[PDB]
RNA sequence: CCUGUCAAACUCCAAACUUACAGACGCUGUUUGACGCGGGGAUUCCGGUGCGCGGGGU
RNA sequence: AGUGCAAGAGCAAAAGAUGACUUGACAGUGUUCUUCCCAACGAGGAACGCUGACGCGAAAGCGUGGUCUAGCGAACCAAUU
RNA sequence: UUAGGCGGCCACAGCGGUGGGGUUGCCUCCCGUACCCAUCCCGAACACGGAAGAUAAGCCCACCAGCGUUCCAGGGAGUACUGGAGUGCGCGAGCCUCUGGGAAAUCCGGUUCGCCGCCACC
């Protein structure tokens, strides 16, 4: 029951959204997979009249690449408590994510009878602060 | 113009202004009047004005008549008095006229109507049993100008 | 849901089970479907026909089904599969069916998947079923070399109940040897 | 079973309702014809409603009706229990009557036009613009008042 | 009309009530018919192919024989007789 | 929440009614041959009125 | 929402978006409906077949241009294959 | 069907909620990347290999009607509208009687938390 239900890494996503490249050097140092450019859509007055271009990038990190990058990444910042997703999610920081999910997350990512997750099943702002509080730093 | 131009419903309903430009304003300045912030059930009394034909009734008929109508229960009741009469109909038919002889014919607009049934409530106010001969006062000189013959009657009220 | 107007997809659709667009260009054949469906630990073949209140599944096999003659092995495999796939090819000539085409559901068509296992099954069976060669795993990889040689990657057994430490495609020799073989009691 | 009975012209009647009333076997003013009711029947009567008179009329009337107005399907032979007798499934005109009130049998089946020919109505009528209920003489009638309109008219 | 295009005056007829919005149900699309029976003419708004002039939604034909996968319908406009391409999609068994 | 109105180019609804096919009854056709097919000859292509439903227009 | 453009209609594991590959916007010949309700009438149009040759896909299958309804032209003569 | 596969009808099946269920069984979540295959970056997904753990998700089972929907009774209503007829009424727009049909909104109480087909299976 208790171990079905206590939270886990889903993905760390680290990203740089620029406005026009040079910094997919960094991105790939510091977390240690390749990374993959950002494109936008509907032209801007921001000189962004070619639609589908480079923009930014991102990388998606997961299981061990991802608290690796936890571990030398949090240390970095002052978490609060409003950053935090009403899902139970927190974004802080150069963008660091980190998306945070129950043990039976795969039933609403596959592709064969795949169903939403019950509200009842989806994690809450004060079980995603637990949970991260509850390895190394402090809360708000 | 006269009304007899217009008060006979005898055109399809003409009230997409989607489809419909230039369509003159309303001259019905108000359709709450007296106190519009009391509530129609805190009186004892309700009377409404009943337009005993189906017909077509203009947007100065309108203003005209209930104008003239709450214009007297002011006099009577005051500018504050404790009334509250009602204007349920609004002007939604658009109106034309030819004005080329019946050559490309179709008439440019030159007004809106309100279509009203017969039976149904043009003017319904509410009062308190003392100012009931006053409204009913006013009702008669509402049906004066508009185009049918109408009942004054009291759907709230045996004090008498 | 919402309101009257609302639109609440085809159960199937709603469940996610039912790809109706393929379903339509699989229906278009006028043949039956070989249903290759698949779960984490088993494998299921079906010879599925139309029918005025549903579907008729005239023949059909599951991986479960195989140890009845004489299968010792997992059944979530290629070597499983594939035998399944035969099995039911096999009681599929003897209802009657002689041609299908494969509808492998909701899966993909990756080259040497376990689906494509299970059509080269059914067709040895002696079915007529539309495919492509290139498409199908090497007949090696189908027997299960590519597991006798993971556990070669021993240093710890690669089966927790025993079967064998070293594994046996020769197994999948067997079964195959014996599903071919004119008598069995299918 | 019912009476028919046509009160109003074809001029001007609609050629639907016309035809109906020809398929009732019904082709002139004052013509009269005996309908089983049935469906179809109360379908037919019901367009033909208001150029018509019936009802269901007492087997006595019948009887005055079918001895004065009953036809062979060829000739003027007199209907009578002599000629009924001879010709048709009965002893005399009541048994035929009776069948046709309790719907066993047709005119056409004994050898009968399935037309009575009838005679103005004696006193006249009732006025074919307004219905019974009116006080007129279309449409259906009581079983005492339509038997009125076939006396009168035998 | 102002116009004289197959889908004119066609809004109604060719339109799905919004709960019947969205893709078809395959099994009527496959229906398989035979030659003398009687089939109800009626296009199915969400299928765009093996359609037939509008005018005739609402005809009863009778399959005479089938031209490809679409069915060769034979009807009679008004007092003349015409043979309609159709596919199983708009067509529906009689009783 | 409450309260007041509408739609030829709106519709969650929805007739009467019109309409395809078939059965039944009716009527009709098999010496008055219907239904249908083939051929000869036209006239006709200024219409009008009543009623019902209209659209334009005082 | 988007789907080139009126308007109305169709479309969500798509008819839309992205990506990649491709040239079926192919040759030949028809059936049927439309044009022209009923009911004769050309060009034009569409749906649906067959033969040939191809593209894509694991395959069923899809592609006879653009989701559907507008974007069209006789004889004579010239040019062209 | 002590949890399965494929379906038909395509909300009576939706939305939301409550309770129950799994030793070598089932479906899962789950564990894991040597292979087939995979990510414009991620064994996330897809694909492959497999059981140490779990029934918390899903799923299956039982049940609740608050919303949406289906149907039924009564009320609204034989009202609105309407096919046929009238030397019936009205200055008239229009109305009425007879005959044959007949709503919608809404109120109230019930219903509905899917039905059915094929194959497999303690
Ligand atoms: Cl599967
Ligand atoms: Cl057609
Ligand atoms: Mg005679
Ligand atoms: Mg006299
Ligand atoms: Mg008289
Ligand atoms: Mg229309
Ligand atoms: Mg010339
Ligand atoms: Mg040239
Ligand atoms: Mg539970
Ligand atoms: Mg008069
Ligand atoms: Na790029
Ligand atoms: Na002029
Ligand atoms: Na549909
Ligand atoms: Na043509
Ligand atoms: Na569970
Ligand atoms: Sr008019
Ligand atoms: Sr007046
Ligand atoms: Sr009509
Ligand atoms: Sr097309
Ligand atoms: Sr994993
Ligand atoms: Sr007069
Ligand atoms: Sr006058
Ligand atoms: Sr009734």
């Amino acid at each position: 029951f208790h171990e079905m239900r206590e939270p886990r890494i889903e993905k760390v996503v680290v990203h740089m959204g620029i406005g026009h490249a040079n910094a997919e050097d960094i991105l790939g140092e510091i977390t240690g997979q390749m990374p993959v450019r950002t494109k936008a859509k509907r032209t801007v007055g921001e000189f962004d009249i070619r639609e589908g271009d480079p923009i930014g990038a991102k990388v998606t990190l997961r299981d061990e690449m991802a608290e690796e990058f936890l571990q030398t990444a949090l240390p970095l910042a002052e978490l609060a408590t409003s950053q935090f997703d009403d899902t139970g999610n927190f974004s802080f920081g150069l963008d660091v994510t980190v998306n945070l999910v129950r043990p039976g997350y795969r039933v609403a990512k596959r592709d064969k009878a795949s169903r939403s997750i019950p509200t009842k099943h989806r994690l809450n702002p004060a079980d995603a602060v637990a949970f991260i509080e509850s390895t190394y730093d402090v809360e708000v | 113009k006269p009304a007899s131009m217009y008060r006979d419903i005898d055109k399809p309903a003409y009230t997409r202004r989607e489809y419909i430009t230039g369509i003159p304003g309303s001259k019905i300045a108000q359709h709450k009047m007296g106190r519009k912030q009391k509530d129609a059930d805190d009186y004892p009394v309700q009377i409404s004005l009943i337009v005993e034909e189906t017909v077509q009734l203009r947007h100065g008929s309108l203003e005209a008549s209930r104008l003239s109508a709450n214009r007297h229960l002011i006099k009577e009741l005051g500018e504050e008095g404790d009334y509250k009469m009602t204007l349920r109909k609004f002007p939604h038919q658009v109106l034309r006229e030819n004005k080329d002889g019946m050559r490309a014919a179709f008439g440019k607009i030159v007004g809106t109507a309100a279509r009203v049934q017969a039976g149904e409530q043009l003017f319904t106010a509410y009062c308190n049993v003392e100012d009931a001969e006053h409204v009913k006062e006013a009702f008669r000189r509402a049906y004066n100008k508009i185009t049918p013959s109408c009942r004054i009657k009291v759907e709230r009220g045996e004090e008498l | 849901a919402t309101g009257p107007r609302y639109k609440v997809p085809m159960r199937r659709r709603r469940e996610a089970r039912t790809d109706y667009h393929q379903r339509l260009r699989l229906l278009k054949s006028g043949k039956p479907r070989l249903v290759a469906r698949k779960s984490n630990k088993h494998v299921r073949a079906q010879l599925v026909t139309l029918g005025p209140n549903g579907d008729d599944t005239l023949a059909s096999a599951h991986s479960s089904d195989l140890a009845e003659y004489g299968w010792e092995a997992p059944t979530g495999n290629m070597p499983s599969a594939y035998l399944t796939g035969l099995l039911a090819g096999l009681r599929a000539q003897e209802a009657g069916v002689e041609e299908a085409v494969l509808d492998i559901g909701l899966n993909s068509p990756t080259p040497g998947s376990k689906v494509f296992a299970i059509q080269e099954g059914a067709i040895d069976a002696g079915l007529d079923i539309p495919h492509n060669d290139d498409v199908l795993a090497d007949w090696q990889r189908t027997r299960g070399a590519h597991i006798a040689e993971y556990d070669e990657q021993l240093e710890e057994p690669l089966y927790s109940g025993d079967f064998d430490a070293a594994d046996l495609p020769e197994h999948f020799d067997e079964l195959r040897e014996t599903l071919l073989d004119g008598d069995i009691e299918l | 079973m019912h009476a028919l009975v046509q009160l109003r012209g074809e001029v001007n009647m609609h050629t639907d309702i016309q035809d109906t009333l020809e398929m009732l076997n019904i082709h002139h003013v004052n013509h009269c014809t005996l309908v089983p009711e049935t469906d179809a029947y109360r379908g037919m009567v019901a367009k033909v409603n208001d150029f018509v008179a019936f009802g269901e009329p007492s087997q006595e009337t019948l009887e005055t009706v079918l001895a004065t107005r009953a036809e062979p399907l060829e000739g003027d032979a007199d209907v009578d229990d002599e000629w009924v007798a001879e010709h048709t499934d009965y002893d005399d005109i009541s048994g035929l009557a009776f069948a046709l009130l309790s719907e066993e049998t047709t005119l056409r089946e004994q050898g009968l036009s399935p037309t009575l020919r009838l005679h103005p109505p004696r006193g006249g009528h009732d006025g074919v613009k307004h219905p019974v209920k009116e006080g007129g003489q279309l449409g259906k009638h009581d079983t005492e008042g339509i038997d009125d309109l076939l006396e009168a008219m035998r | 009309p102002s116009s004289n295009g197959p889908l004119e005056g066609t809004r109604g007829k060719l339109k799905n009530k919004p709960r019947d919005r969205g893709t078809s149900p395959p099994q009527r699309a496959v229906e398989e018919f035979d030659d003398g029976e009687k089939v109800h003419l009626k296009i199915d708004p969400s299928v765009p192919n093996g359609r037939f002039h509008p005018r005739f939604d609402g005809q009863t034909g009778t399959v005479e024989g089938k031209q490809g996968d679409a069915y060769k319908v034979d009807i009679v406009d008004g007092g003349k007789e015409k043979t309609i391409i159709v596919t199983a999609a708009h067509l529906r068994r009689q009783e």
